[PDB]
């Protein structure tokens, strides 16, 4: 019962991290490069105003 | 009135499955029985959304020329064999080459969804900007 | 690839510093439940 | 412009008026319907009502303290029930997740064009907290006893054992306040409460 | 009536770009109509956009190459710009200044309307409380349009929302269980393909008795794109509200109006609000969009269907938000349905029609009309989520109940969405059409719809 | 200007013009070229073209509604690969992801400033689409017809045994349409579906 | 050489005829003289926030990040004066050199050089922090005037191929290095595992050279090519059979 309980946590951390890295790494940066993108475009639309 | 048996179970596959003991009868038009003639294994066929090989519940014949076959645009099928079948020796079961029907049974004899899975799945779809399209229109 | 389509204004902008603060909440959560797993990975081999 | 206080109209009216009555559009395909959202919706008016509650109802300020908090309590628990799923949790979050349930669809739910709820006559609206705040008391009060000392249970004794408790309790929404006399309705809740002190004493 | 003769002056005293002053002008008009006449035999058409004492300025419309400070004359009119308007011109195709471009005859006016209109009395105006029948499934099964509604159909640069637009032009009518009904066809800033097709489709399938044509391309003078849709309208609030008939307006490429307003305004060096749109664009697309509804006393109604295209597929685009502001729905023609090959490609979950209740039951299509349309609005919900999920977590997930839900997805897409733009269904088997989709489902699973209905409509 | 598709020449270009296709969002500052950009991108003239079609070629048609079916499957796929990462991919559409990579590569992808491709006549870009799209239905078929039952046959194995056939799909455009026939490259076209035909029959 | 020396405390609007200065001699030296000459405009951006200023103060109106409306034509009255003559032995080579604000290459600097200008050769800030001299992005890099300059009778026969592979390689290995942060080391086959060891051996034996190596035209594809056979042959696919069957096999 111990090794078979071993094989079922190590499949479910595996996919875990690969969802942790796929929001540091992936859903999070695209979200912070809009946002500077947002601060950029709207400091012109000020100036030309 | 027509139809077929099988033998073991049905199973999503699609090789041809089944042995000798699967037969097509007739009740309505005529009475009669038609069992196997080993001149093929071609008996039963299951495929449920590819696209080389064709998609339905087939009995009989070979891909695209079962003796009986029911289609996944429900409601369709046909019964191609025309001089008779190969597997079964059985004629052309409906009164067109392909019919249209409305009711079907599946009798036995003798003896949650993928959206409440995952979640984590739901949560990486609301957090990637994906919506949800369904709160309050489904169950729990 | 590089933006999410929208384009600037002031409602856009609190719209996606909300979906980056709703995020930071989902990585917090996923960040210690892995942990939380490995806390009991270590001790099925610490059995 | 789609429910934000970015805009400089409605974040400049909430500099300025004391209610608000915050609504939202992610909590109306619920057909709850009003769309209350009571997380971002205030009213800086219970203060100056401190002395109409206390002396003409002289009871609801503590259970609307309590009433509030209950709601509170299950927002914070509602995300680790969403990814966790009610796994290994503890038993008296269980009540506030179940007494819970029972405020958000028999106290703040609602129907417009109904004989029942087109008027809530507010001895009535204090009537049904009066009930539902001590069974939320009455249900942390024996899960906290008897956590320890012998047949220690949790929830799922009690709802299969008290339906019908749970149906009384779920029947206050559905009497109506128009057919019915206007101490008709306040026995009914003060005679649910012997069945709801008796009740408790046929599990213990 | 009109009895004094019209001063032409010659006192040209500055040209800057579309704009044209005057000097010595004596008592001019706000907005009033002038016509010029350019020294190499040439004539124009003006109107007045200020005046300022003895000086009036002057925008004109067709250009200002040639306008000299010496030999220009302006003959002032000494009236605003009145439109000619008639009963029998519906049949007839008119450019974007009112002047026929079929080949035939100046309108012979019946009464000479102002363009401007007038305001509608919010006390002699009464809540829409019909159907128009449009022929599309997916506008008349789930988005149901009432007569006095106005209800954008929102759009894409690329997408068919021309080819709807015509096939709503074929394919409108009543819910019949037709000498009172007609369209007025406004097209503002299409390209040379565009009004050809217009124009070639209203011939070719005969339907051109009731329709008319107010074609105005993008070649043509951007002040005639601004009277265009004023045009419109003016003839529609005589054919309703004088004529007595249900009169539906269709205006295509609304976002070409707004882009000549901008362009306007920019002339007059006046100050930009939103993204470069002027200040005033709020009550000026409420002066267009508010000529509409149904009256107290007479018998007819206005009903509207503007068309708009979103920048970039952007609905926070002012033009969107400003006319989702004013109007009653929207209809989304979708990207991601058009480049899976669906005609018309409609996105239902987005799309609303706010007046749905005031339109459809009893006396007005049928009674099980309310529980279809949300029943399948469900299932195509939870179809999209389906669909949605199991490419993020796999295919061996579903369940058998699971797989039900995306064979409604395919089969709604291509027996009620795909319909064919010549296909004229009425509502009558848009729901006959609707209702042997949800038999693909159990009777247990139809919960969206009454027992006391689907006891009567279900089994087949 | 700045790679950005929201300039105003553009969406002013787009209600004018009648076809309009442009660079991809991610290439464009690398050099891939030619991209496409399905967002904006679109040709009116499609429907003004098949009486020209089915006269002259007559099975293109057919092979342009699956090459834009490849390529509007793995523009869905490339986001969810870039989520799950390969994981959640029966072994049906990791297939569209490497015609779709063979397509995007090979057959659009086009250098302009060669001797052997500033000119594509009409038949080259046909005979170079026939036998992408009978490779699709080719290995699609290898996969869907050994499925459940053993001898899965993957993508994996068709990239292990089939590794110069691939090769030679992406040396159809090193044909140059004037050192060569137009017979001749049609001659060399048909022996690589003669090789495509028998590199499945060994697989099977 | 000939300097032209406007340092930081020097005036801001003599830098306005500076690089008019140097052209102008550029220009004698190579239409009169018949010179070849090698124009270095270092910090153009100094150009232009002397310009900005001078239109500032002038109240124009002004244009993209408040830089003036007659840029394009400013730097293109600049960077034009360049290139061969009819019946003149000289010519002007032109090297500007930029620095972009916050690394962004859609400023207005970098934009509209790039509009006028024939190619751009890039500094990035990511491979200086690694020690990687010279640290050149060759993925926004660009010669508009390399397609006819190099190929057989040139250079070599093989030119125009290496390069466009060695560009196709680094372009893939870039996205599975990003694709290795997702899934982890270990869920990538055996032919990514060969995308991820061409970026160790080609930002280092490739890119990276050390400031006093004259590698050749032939030593440079003599490098690129045992880069090129870290695949194997069925997967260069943007080289053709004709050069495959010589080049390769070494």
């Amino acid at each position: 019962s111990l090794q078979t309980s071993f094989v079922t946590l190590d499949e479910a951390i595996k996919i875990t991290n690969r969802r942790v890295n796929a929001i540091e790494h992936v859903i999070i940066p695209r979200i912070e490069r809009t946002l500077a993108y947002i601060i950029t475009e709207l400091d012109e639309r000020e100036r030309e105003e | 009135v027509f139809g077929g048996f099988a033998s073991c179970s049905w199973e999503v596959k699609p090789q041809f499955q089944g042995d000798n003991r699967c037969f097509l009868f007739s009740i309505c038009p005529s009475m009669a029985v038609y069992t196997h003639t080993g001149y093929n294994d071609h008996y039963m066929y299951l495929n449920h959304g590819q696209q080389t090989i064709p998609n339905g519940l087939g009995m009989g014949g070979q891909h695209n020329y079962f003796g009986l076959w029911v289609d996944v645009d429900f409601g369709k099928g046909h019964s191609r064999a025309k001089p008779t079948c190969t597997t079964y020796n059985s004629p052309q079961l409906s009164a067109q080459e392909n019919f249209q029907f409305d009711k079907m049974e599946v009798w036995a004899v003798g003896d949650k969804s993928i959206l409440d899975a995952d979640p984590e799945a739901q949560a990486l779809l609301e957090i990637s900007g994906h919506s949800r399209h369904s709160e309050g229109l489904r169950e729990v | 690839k590089d933006r999410i389509e929208i384009f600037p204004s002031r409602m856009a902008q609190t719209i996606m510093k909300a979906r980056l603060k709703g995020a930071q909440t989902g990585r917090n959560l996923l960040k210690k439940k892995s942990d939380a797993l490995t806390l009991r990975f270590r001790q099925i081999l610490k059995k | 412009p789609g429910g934000d206080f970015s805009d400089p109209v409605t974040s400049a009216t909430l500099g300025i008026v004391q209610v608000f009555w915050g609504l939202d559009k992610k909590l109306a395909q619920r057909k709850h319907f009003p769309s209350v959202n009571w997380l971002i919706s205030y009213s800086k008016y219970m203060r100056a009502l401190d002395e109409y509650y206390d002396k003409h109802f002289t009871e609801f300020v503590p259970l609307r303290t309590k009433a509030k908090e209950i709601l509170q309590e299950e927002e914070d628990l509602a995300e680790i029930v969403q990814l966790v799923g009610k796994a290994s949790l503890a038993e008296t979050d269980k009540i506030t997740l179940e007494v819970a349930k029972l405020i958000k669809d028999d106290f703040l739910q609602q129907n417009g064009y109904t004989p029942y709820d087109r008027f809530c006559p507010f001895y009535k609206t204090v009537g049904m907290l009066s009930n539902m705040i001590a069974f939320y008391d009455m249900a942390r009060r024996a899960v906290e006893t008897t956590a320890q000392s012998d047949n220690k249970i949790t929830w799922s004794i009690i709802r299969e054992h008290m339906g019908e408790i749970l149906y009384k309790l779920s029947s206050m929404k559905f009497k109506d306040p128009v057919k019915d006399g206007e101490a008709k309705i306040k026995a009914d809740y003060a005679q649910l409460l012997e069945d709801m002190q008796n009740a408790f004493r046929s599990l213990e | 009536y009109l009895s004094q003769p019209r001063l032409t002056y010659k006192t040209v005293s500055g040209v800057n770009g579309p704009l044209v002053i005057l000097d010595h002008v004596k008592f001019p008009r706000y907005a009033e109509i002038v016509h010029l006449t350019l020294p190499d035999g040439t004539k124009r058409s003006g109107q007045v956009l200020e005046v300022s004492g003895s000086k009036a300025v002057v925008q004109v419309f067709e250009g200002t190459s040639g306008i000299d400070a010496k030999k220009t004359s302006c003959e002032f009119t000494g009236d605003i710009l009145r439109t000619p308007v008639s009963e029998d011109m519906l049949g007839r195709v008119f450019n974007g200044s009112g002047k026929p471009i079929d080949r035939g005859p100046v309108v012979l006016a019946e009464d000479f309307l102002d363009i401007m209109g007038q305001p509608i009395n919010p006390q002699c105006r009464i809540y829409p409380e019909e159907m128009i029948q449009t022929g599309i499934s997916a506008i008349d099964g789930m988005n149901s349009i009432a007569r006095g509604q106005k209800i954008p159909i929102f759009s894409a640069a690329g997408l068919p929302h021309n080819e709807i637009a015509a096939q709503i032009c074929r394919q409108a009518g009543l819910v019949k269980k037709e000498e009172n009904f007609a369209i007025v066809f406004a097209a503002m800033g299409v390209n040379m393909e565009t009004a050809r097709f217009f124009k070639s489709d209203f011939e070719e399938n005969g339907s051109m008795d009731n329709v008319c044509l107010f074609l105005n391309l993008a070649n043509d003078p951007t002040i005639e794109r601004i009277i265009t849709p004023r045009l419109a309208l003016t003839t529609a609030e005589f054919l309703a509200y004088q004529c007595e008939k249900h009169v539906l307006v269709i205006l295509t490429d609304m976002s070409s109006y707004a882009e000549a307003l901008r362009e306007v305004s920019a002339a007059r060096e006046e100050v930009p609000g939103r993204r470069g749109f002027p200040g005033y664009m709020y009550t000026d697309l409420a002066t267009i969009y508010e000529r509409a509804g149904r009256v107290e006393g007479r018998n007819g109604s206005i009903t509207q269907i503007p068309i708009l295209t979103m920048p970039n597929d952007d609905i926070t685009h002012p033009i969107p938000d400003l006319t989702g502001y004013i109007t009653e729905g929207q209809i989304y023609v979708d990207r991601q349905l058009h480049n899976r090959q669906i005609y018309p490609p409609i996105n239902v979950l987005p799309s609303l029609s706010r007046l749905m209740k005031s339109a459809i039951g009893e006396g007005m299509t049928r009674k099980d009309h309310a529980d279809v349309s949300n029943q399948l609005y469900a299932c195509y919900a939870i179809g999209k989520d389906v669909q949605a999920m199991k490419a993020v977590v796999g295919e061996e997930a579903l369940t058998s109940d699971d797989l039900l839900y995306l064979e409604f997805l395919q089969k709604f897409e291509r027996n009620f969405i795909a319909q064919g733009p010549y296909e004229n269904r009425t509502v009558y088997e848009t729901l006959d059409i609707g209702w042997q989709l949800l038999r693909i489902f159990p009777k247990e699973m139809l919960k969206r719809i009454p027992q006391s209905t689907l006891s009567e409509f279900y089994p087949r």
